[PDB]
């Protein structure tokens, strides 16, 4: 009795996820040391 | 992600609705200038330009199909309520005559003494 | 749509918040730094590759760096912070560090550069279009005087608001994040470098 | 399992375009990033020897076969794990040339090429923390990694 | 009720608006199928099918007249900004040829390198 | 970007033996293993 | 089974090999008979009948 018969029936076969690093890079505020900030809602 | 440990296929969840479409941006050509809050036929779009724009500038037209007030009519033609209204780009004025003019709306208030009219902007046919 | 928020359990608002934050920060970097990159430098600011020599080590940018510092003290610019594409990081580090001996020429460490920064680009594919902020061009750098000729105007930092839903379609609130910001730069605070 | 299923995750996309006062805002999007897929194969080997050969060939015995199995086993282990590295049709990005090519060097000058690799593995974020090479170049790769 | 304890009269209050009409339900014919977030001319209604379907199935078309992003275009023709576009159902793609095709919008953003265009959807005249 | 999967590292078994030919047990050793590898970890050096 | 609360779709996993195929099973015709352990061409199969087969009786070839 081949294992290939049970290949398609993924429900019967145990499922394990291939652990891997997924995501996207975190962006950062590079400018800040250069610029001097002035904050005022009325500009 | 650059330099990720392993390849990973990116599946784009396609969507259609880029924007509500009330207003359309355009770029003025070498013979086109816009004053704020006026009607200009730019790139086949007829709407209320919301920005003062000289040639080569970037200006936003409003095409919300709401009710609009205007005064740029041709005074000879009598605009009655309900009559279809077209845009003559040669003279840059509204007009009741169809001819080759572009259909733009339907008049709600007839020509008053001051040549003001209120209409509704039809879609971009 | 509200169905998409409910049934698609992985989907939530937090992904949208994260992407808003990322795009927001990337555009902050763009508006603040793109004046530096895009500015049409004149001959007074540009400094050619003084480390040409003939068969110098690729830390010869050190030479090209040092002249630039002189080019700031002349005209009193006094550059203090370096910016350069991360591709040229290591060589710049080898210049900034105590670059090893070369034919007995113990080149000393360059000083009065308190900080270096690496503004590479930032690309994102939204829908069927790709929007990208250019980074520092490879093989270029900028000596910068800080905080005097550079001023950031912050009217509204970041305002995210839930907007016009449509109960007639069971569509959740449109979320819109907007900002009122600007930046002011200057030619009198920059010296360009090649490599 | 015979095949290990991939991971999945979601991200969003927005751009913050410049907003004219009359502008109609442009919406964002989402997308799904799926991990890779790994599978496990089967390897096997054996023998078929007549009992007469066992009986008379006094040199012959099972332990020789056990040693041969051990040798073939570890050889297959290292080959299956590393042959993807060697056999890969590397593109131009991963090919760091021989930067010891400066004329009349000392052959610890392969050091230069190694430095180029340490540069190229840091231009791209794929910082390589271990090296592999044919043992024929073990001397120079030592001299490069030492104080030449 | 049915077994009402007292005779009575029921008076109706007529009203014509039933829904905003932004989305139209349609039933797929035999020669029709729909993919999520794609344009289809089903029964004279052109819009973005929001659910996958097959023969004899029921789906929802969005006809909001907003701005939509798409690339299913005859790439030979140049879709400059502002030009009218017609759905050719035989080829199942946007064109600028008209002929017997169905006028389905006007382009806001011209054809980029990837043949992607942003266009406003006309209201199904 | 490198991962080794080991389901059955090594099993050796003794099996069929045609007594009509006076043949000893067939011996078979086998393993269940897999390797995942990528180009996102490597740089090819020359010399 | 019969008293199933839920409809169930059966998933029939196939396997072509059914038996080793050493012994082919045949039926004795009218004009044919077999003895124990003897060669017979029954239904195009030549083999050693291992049951004394009468007409219409059953046997086991090899």
């Amino acid at each position: 009795m081949t294992f290939s018969s049970t290949s398609n029936l993924k429900e019967l076969l145990r499922k394990v996820v291939l652990d891997v690093e997924l995501g996207r890079e975190q962006v950062q505020l590079l400018y800040k040391p250069i610029y001097d900030s002035i904050a005022d809602s009325n500009l | 992600f650059k330099g990720q440990p392993t390849p990973s296929t990116i599946t784009q969840i396609t969507r259609a609705k880029i924007s509500d479409g009330k207003s359309v941006r355009v770029i003025l050509s070498e013979g086109e200038s816009t004053k704020t809050q006026q009607f200009y036929l730019i790139n086949g779009f007829f709407g209320v330009a919301m920005q003062d724009g000289e040639k080569g500038d970037e200006v936003t037209l409003q095409i919300e199909q709401a009710e609009y007030e205007t005064d740029n009519i041709v005074t000879s033609e009598a605009f009655e309520a309900g009559k279809l209204i077209y845009w003559d780009n040669t003279a840059k004025k509204f007009t009741t005559t169809s001819a080759s003019n572009r259909l733009v709306g339907r008049v709600t208030d007839g020509k008053d003494s001051n040549n003001v009219i209120w209409f509704i902007l039809l879609p971009q046919q | 749509t509200k169905e998409m928020k409910d049934f698609n359990q992985t989907f939530s608002v937090e992904i949208l918040n994260k992407s808003i934050g990322e795009s927001y920060n990337a555009l902050l970097n763009h508006i603040h730094l793109s004046p530096i990159i895009n500015f049409n430098y004149k001959a007074s600011n540009k400094t050619a590759f003084k480390g040409e020599t003939n068969d110098p080590i690729w830390l010869g940018i050190w030479r090209t760096l040092t002249q630039a510092q002189k080019d700031t003290v002349i005209a009193k610019r006094q550059g203090n912070i370096l910016m350069a594409s991360s591709a040229d990081q290591i060589e710049i580090e080898m210049a900034l560090n105590g670059g090893h001996l070369l034919n007995g020429s113990m080149y000393p460490s360059i000083k009065n550069i308190s900080t270096v920064i690496y503004y590479d680009g930032w690309e994102v594919t939204v829908g069927k279009k790709t929007y990208s902020y250019k980074g520092v061009t490879p093989g270029k750098g900028y000596l910068i005087r800080p905080k005097r000729g550079f001023k950031e105007l912050i009217k509204r930092d970041l305002t995210t608001e839930v907007g016009n839903a449509d109960l007639s379609k069971l569509v959740e609130n449109q979320i819109v994040g907007h900002c009122y910001r600007g930046a002011f730069a200057a030619v009198e605070e920059n010296v360009q470098e090649i490599s | 399992p015979q095949v290990m299923d991939a991971k999945w995750a979601l991200q969003g996309n927005c751009v913050f375009l410049e907003h004219i006062e009359g502008e109609e805002i442009k919406f964002g999007t989402i997308n799904a990033e799926n991990g890779p897929v790994a599978r496990i194969q089967t390897y096997a080997t054996g023998f078929e020897y007549t009992k007469e050969m066992k009986d008379f060939n006094q040199t012959f015995s099972v332990e020789i076969l056990n040693k041969s199995i051990g040798e073939s086993y570890n050889a297959l282990l290292n080959h299956i794990h590393l042959s993807p590295i060697i056999n890969f049709n590397y593109k131009a990005s991963n090919k760091t040339a021989f930067k010891g090519e400066t004329n009349d060097p000392i052959w610890l000058g392969i050091w230069r090429t190694l430095t180029q690799a340490q540069k190229d593995t840091v231009i791209a974020k794929r910082q390589g923390n271990i090296l592999m090479a044919s043992s024929a170049d073990q001397i120079e790769i030592e001299m490069a990694l030492n104080g030449g």
